[PDB]
RNA sequence: UUUCUAAUUUUUAUAUAUUGAAGUAAUAUGUAUUGAAUUGAAUAUUAAAAAUACAAAUUUAAUUUGUAAUUAAUAAAUCU
């Protein structure tokens, strides 16, 4: 699922193309096409530390 | 803190070196002056 | 040694019809609701397909 | 990140609190006018045995010799130890009661240094007659 | 029964009444309000009933 | 705060149909004939023959219901509002190409 | 850095969410014109025509259907 490098460049691109919480992580998440228009913020991983990824 | 604002007035306390310290008499107007020259002079114990 | 200060004003302070252009595209707030738009609830407009159609 | 430690009246303060009104209303005292009347009231404030004189003027130490207006112990001040704030030490206490007029030699210095006043607080001067006190010889 | 726990404050203020942490027990005055005047206005969004 | 902020919902739609009661009241109910039970049994036969009479108001006997109407109040305001908005086209590409004249 | 002492600079500083607004309706210059095998608001270019408001799309070989109908959602109130 493409990271949109920032935040900003998130494109709903179909009707079903929505946002989604996923962990802290805004993303677009689709039923149809659906790891095609897929979209996810950039961040840390969702399960990060403080010595591993600041 | 380190910057401490007060009256600088304050850091060179003339309690206890009045004029009646240098000129003795001024209260009494004769105006005499007997100062202590300098460390150097200091005759001795 | 010159000092340049402004003059003393005789006319309005803000220009009025001198104003420059605002300089940014006029799509004002009330033709893409964008944002920063208060309206009472019993004013609501266009919902001519959701809830004007029935007004009331 | 000031204005949180310090107040509102920091960063958007325009620290010249010198004069961004009181200029103006010098030379609106400047536009009514001063006459006999406006120093017989100011001649019961000689009348009044207390005597601090009330008008003052900001006149070049030559000018003062040709029409001598020292007559009633009025203070002639320098328009410098009035612009400088030197003379506050002998104002009146009343900024809010007190007018007391400000005499020169032409009438741009009068308001050019009753404005300074204002700049003191001061509140009531209708800042000039170089003439008039002279026509109230008192 | 008639013992109740005597407690000025409630032992912990986040707990909730739902699933979730954002379903919090207790909330601001100033959203309690805000909560009941959408109940006690139209619902033309979320059926009622 | 709350019955405020609920009062947006209704104490208008209130004060207008507080006022219609206090129309119906006076110029109506004098002159209306009570015994509707028998009225009504009149329409039930009226619409056994088909050819009834069931009138059409009109605008005198009609406006006893004229009302401060925010669905086109507040409507037509937003247009007008906007096509304010619509006329600040028009006139910001003439001043704009009015910042090319020279001075 | 004579020695005992006194001291005002401290491996402690504030991190962006409330809300998959998805019901509420037959139509009518009109499938404009041009270019087009075809195109009807959603091929291509062309875009300041109108009137009785809804031409920068999805959809279909075309249309119709069908999604959609410019809205409450105040982190600002410093936290010491
Ligand atoms: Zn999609």
């Amino acid at each position: 699922h493409p990271g949109l490098v920032p935040r900003d460049k998130l494109k709903l691109h179909c009707e079903f193309c929505r946002f989604h919480w996923v962990q802290d992580t805004l993303v677009v998440r689709c039923a149809a096409h659906p790891k095609e228009h897929n979209q996810r913020e950039i961040w840390l991983e969702p399960t990060w530390t403080w010595g591993k990824q600041q | 803190r380190y910057r401490l604002f007060h009256p600088v007035h304050q850091t060179v306390p003339f309690h206890f070196n009045p004029v009646q310290s240098i000129f003795p008499l001024i209260y009494e107007n004769n105006l005499l002056a007997k100062p202590r020259l300098s460390w150097k002079d200091y005759e001795g114990r | 040694e010159r000092y340049y200060a402004l003059p003393h004003l005789r006319g309005p302070s803000m220009p009025v019809q001198l104003a420059q252009p605002s300089g940014k595209y006029p799509s004002g707030k009330f033709t893409q609701m964008m944002e920063d738009v208060a309206i009472h609830p019993l004013q609501k407009p266009d919902a001519r397909y959701k809830h004007n159609m029935y007004p009331a | 990140n000031l204005n949180k430690r310090y107040g509102a009246p920091y960063v958007a303060k325009g620290y010249a609190s010198l004069d961004p009104r009181c200029s103006l209303d010098a030379y609106s005292s400047f536009q009514q006018t001063v006459t006999s009347a406006d120093m017989k009231k100011a001649l019961l404030s000689i009348d009044s045995t207390s005597s601090g004189a009330l008008v003052i003027d900001v006149r070049s130490e030559p000018e003062r010799r040709l029409r001598p207006l020292l007559s009633p112990a009025i203070v002639a001040l320098h328009p410098h130890d009035i612009l400088s704030g030197a003379a506050c030490p002998i104002l009146p206490s009343n900024k809010e009661r007190a007018e007391m007029f400000v005499v020169a030699s032409e009438a741009q210095r009068a308001v050019n240094a009753c404005t300074a006043l204002r700049r003191w607080g001061f509140s009531r001067v209708t800042a000039v007659s170089v003439d008039a006190v002279s026509e109230a010889i008192a | 029964v008639n013992e109740e726990g005597a407690k000025p404050m409630p032992r912990d203020m986040w707990a909730i009444w739902g699933w979730h942490r954002s379903e919090s027990k207790f909330i601001s005055r100033r959203d309690l309000i805000m909560q009941q005047v959408r109940a006690r206005v139209h619902s033309g969004k979320e059926l009622v009933g | 705060t709350i019955a405020d902020r609920v009062r947006r919902y209704t104490d208008i739609p209130e004060a207008s149909t507080e006022e219609v009661n206090q129309r119906w009241k006076e110029h109506v109910m004098p002159r209306l004939q009570t015994d509707l039970e028998y009225n009504l049994s009149h329409w039930k036969k009226q619409h056994r023959t088909g050819a009834g009479r069931p009138a059409p108001p009109t605008l005198n006997e009609y406006s006893l219901f004229s009302v401060p109407d925010h669905s086109s109040l507040g409507q037509d305001a937003i247009d007008m509002l906007r096509r304010r908005e619509a006329q600040r086209e028009e006139d910001w590409w003439r001043e704009r190409k009015g910042q090319l004249k020279p001075p």
